[PDB]
């Protein structure tokens, strides 16, 4: 829109699911895990010792903290999922984490609503 | 029922020193307590603060090159050893009691050589390792290097190695 294609217009997307209507809530979601990933690639191998569970849980707790001090989410939550943690699972090498976390909502459609009343009529002009 | 000790015998390295070896010492296992006196109480109590340094000491009386040959070997508990004694007992049947004892050697005393009196080399491994057992029983093993305090079987250090994380 606007005069000789000054700009973009539009920050929803092609999606059945209104979960999913916001590419900030898209790009946030996808961005922020690539991010973990290159940052947690030392989790991806090494034995498994006791600490390793709090190892990863806390440099989730890192990045994760650091990308809200910089504004890119509002809050967050990390801890190693237990119903699922298991000596099997950790057996075959597999354990869970939760990472629920909230997006900055994108402002739209502020809602101007304004009234010309003659409220401030007699304030001004009549004799003063 | 008395018991009491009879004979007894001292390895170092498999071979047996059946022979010279007039004295043997255990390691005198003991905690660190540290007298507790604090808030609400009159009279100490005393606290598990973890053991003090396990030291071991024969001495044979004989120049035996097995001993002599691991002192202050670079590979710090070389030297192995284990500590056998026979207590008799009143009915016959005798315990074996034989302490392992995975150590450095440390110190050898070769006492006043008179010309008349037995010379009495000494010895004192600095005890690592040390698992003692009556009766072919596992009575205490005590592992610094690893924290395993273990009274036969069960392990007092079980708790502390969860929240050390080790």
């Amino acid at each position: 829109i606007r005069d000789d294609g000054y700009r973009l217009w539009g920050n929803r997307t092609l999606s059945s699911d209104s979960k999913w209507a916001f590419v900030t809530r898209v790009r946030t979601m996808d961005l922020v895990m690539d991010a973990i990933l290159a940052g947690h690639k030392w989790a991806v191998d090494r034995g498994i010792t006791k600490t390793y569970v709090k190892d990863v849980t806390e440099g989730l707790r890192a990045f994760m903290r650091d990308l809200k001090n910089q504004g890119a989410v509002i809050n967050f939550e990390v801890y190693a999922d237990p119903d699922l943690n298991s000596a099997s699972q950790l057996a075959q090498g597999k354990v869970y984490w939760n990472i629920r976390f909230t997006d900055v909502p994108p402002a739209e459609n502020p809602n101007f609503r304004v009234e010309v009343t003659d409220q401030w009529l007699t304030e001004v002009l009549d004799v003063a | 029922i008395p018991q009491t000790l009879t004979n007894t015998n001292l390895f170092i390295d498999g071979v047996s020193f059946a022979g010279d070896v007039p004295s043997l010492t255990l390691p005198k296992l003991a905690v660190k307590t540290e007298q507790y006196r604090a808030g609400g109480m009159d009279a100490p109590v005393s606290i598990d603060m973890g053991l003090e340094a396990m030291e071991a000491k024969f001495s044979t009386n004989g120049a035996r090159r097995e001993a002599l040959n691991f002192f202050g070997l670079a590979d710090q508990s070389a030297f192995n050893g284990v500590f056998r004694g026979s207590f008799k007992g009143q009915k016959g049947a005798s315990v074996p009691v034989v302490a392992t004892l995975r150590g450095l050697l440390k110190e050898v005393d070769p006492g006043d050589w008179k010309a008349g009196e037995k010379a009495e080399f000494k010895y004192a491994v600095a005890v690592s390792y040390y698992k003692l057992e009556v009766d072919g029983r596992e009575v205490y093993e005590i592992d610094p290097v690893n924290g395993v305090r273990a009274i036969n079987g069960v392990d007092q250090l079980a708790g502390m190695r969860n929240d050390l994380g080790l």
